[PDB]
């Protein structure tokens, strides 16, 4: 699990960016976010922002280290239900029993 | 082994693995204590629940189990169904609600994060209120109590950070502390301060005089209304107890309590007293007509110290009428058989 980011290019990381650019959380536009070559899950623009901030303004902003936790456990994405015992870990997306 | 060096490796290691970085983790932590509380007020908010219930149930589930719940606080919730059935409620809230379940949780983890990263902030302060008459412990301890304090009033929207804050609210925390539980008889913290105002005052007197001023300079020096009474009062309640226990005369084997005698006992002498008082005056009192002699008897002798209150019905011209007359025959008997004359006290 790794945690804040930078500005050399901005991919596949999680909601924090997402309302900064207004494209992709606005509107559907972080796919035309990719500039030039599409004429020819996150994708950003080549390299735009460089803080740990909300954009209103660039206002409530941290900038700075980005750290690299190693979190030596098991992680699942898509665990199923399985009544034996009480249901385990977790459904599909739905039901989160855990 | 020795006590200090245990706990000061115990806090100072844990945050020598983990101290919180200036901004980042410090405000991360803020920040989801905040969220926590914005969460648990929304469940109180869909629960009807009390969020002093709501804060209950998610502290034992990050916090401890059963066994935290049991000892400390008595017995009200149950141990294992209760919390359970909370928790429950919990999951039933959909996608909207349970998120703030998810949230108060990790809010109250933050919570204590926060609160084991800046230890060594507490320890750093509290090491300087040290002689003030309190354990190093016991004062980190209060300080600590002081940095939970702050933990709940810190706004992260106001972009100082827990630094500056803790500092207060633990200061606040400790002081308090050194005016509560130093002194063996309580003393409130104006007279603390007082105290100190006036040590300080007498530091500055002794700086020229070659004197130990007498408790005039003291007075003026002090201020508005300082006067000589005030102050050999106030410097009698500064000096703490002596210890009723401690090595006397020669410091071979002195006990300071066998020497000081002891009042509310009667010494024989005085328990003969009140056997021939109390039979000589019970005797005098069965001698008499009851209705003024044991009014005056029992109103004097029974429970309290009213000359018309005194008497049931009958109005104050038959009680001072019997009370004098009665009161009279009996002295001047007790004059002839002289038994009483020889004031038993």
């Amino acid at each position: 699990r790794v945690e804040y980011v930078k500005k050399e290019r901005a991919g596949l990381r999680l909601p924090l960016a997402a309302w900064v650019e207004k494209e992709a959380y606005k509107p559907g536009e972080i796919l035309a976010e990719l500039p030039e070559p599409y004429l020819f899950g996150d994708k950003i623009v080549a390299a735009i922002d460089p803080e740990e901030e909300v954009i209103a303004e660039a206002e409530g902003v941290v900038h700075l280290h980005e750290p690299a936790s190693i979190l030596v456990v098991k992680a699942r994405v898509y665990p199923f239900e399985d009544d034996v015992e009480v249901s385990t870990g977790d459904r599909v997306a739905p039901g989160d029993v855990l | 082994k020795i006590s200090t060096s245990d706990p000061v490796r115990q806090y100072l290691h844990e945050i020598g693995q983990v101290p919180l970085l200036t901004l980042e983790e410090e405000v991360e932590l803020a920040r989801k204590v905040e969220e926590g509380m914005e969460a648990i007020k929304k469940l109180s908010e869909i629960t009807g629940l009390d969020p002093d219930l709501i804060r209950e149930v998610v502290r034992a589930k990050i916090l401890g189990s059963a066994r935290v719940r049991h000892i400390p606080g008595l017995k009200e919730t149950l141990d294992p169904k209760t919390v359970e059935e909370i928790d429950q409620k919990l999951k039933s809230l959909p996608k909207e609600h349970k998120r703030y379940l998810h949230i108060a949780r990790e809010g109250e983890a933050a919570r204590q994060h926060l609160i084991e990263a800046n230890l060594r902030l507490v320890v750093s302060i509290a090491k300087k209120y040290t002689g003030r008459g309190l354990s190093f412990l016991d004062l980190i301890q209060e300080g600590n109590q002081g940095l939970i304090r702050a933990v709940e009033k810190f706004e992260y929207k106001r972009r100082f950070k827990f630094s500056t804050y803790a500092t207060w609210w633990i200061r606040q925390a400790i002081n308090r502390a050194i005016a509560d539980q130093a002194r063996t008889i309580r003393i409130p913290v104006h007279m603390v301060e007082t105290i100190n105002k006036l040590s300080r005052t007498a530091r500055q007197l002794q700086q020229e005089l070659g004197r130990e001023p007498t408790y005039e300079e003291i007075a003026e020096a002090m201020g508005p209304g300082w006067d000589a009474k005030r102050v050999e009062e106030t410097l009698k309640i500064a000096q703490e107890p002596v210890s009723l226990e401690t090595p006397i005369g020669d410091e071979k084997d002195s006990f300071y309590g066998d020497f000081i005698p002891d009042e509310h006992l009667p010494s024989p002498v005085d328990a003969a007293t009140q056997s021939l008082l109390s039979e000589e005056l019970e005797k005098a009192l069965s001698k008499l007509s009851e209705r003024e002699a044991m009014v005056l008897k029992l109103r004097k002798g029974l429970i309290d110290g009213e000359e018309v209150g005194a008497f049931f019905g009958v109005t104050r011209e038959r009680i001072r009428q019997i009370e004098n007359k009665a009161l009279r025959k009996l002295k001047y008997h007790e004059s002839r058989t002289r038994k009483l004359r020889d004031f038993l006290d």
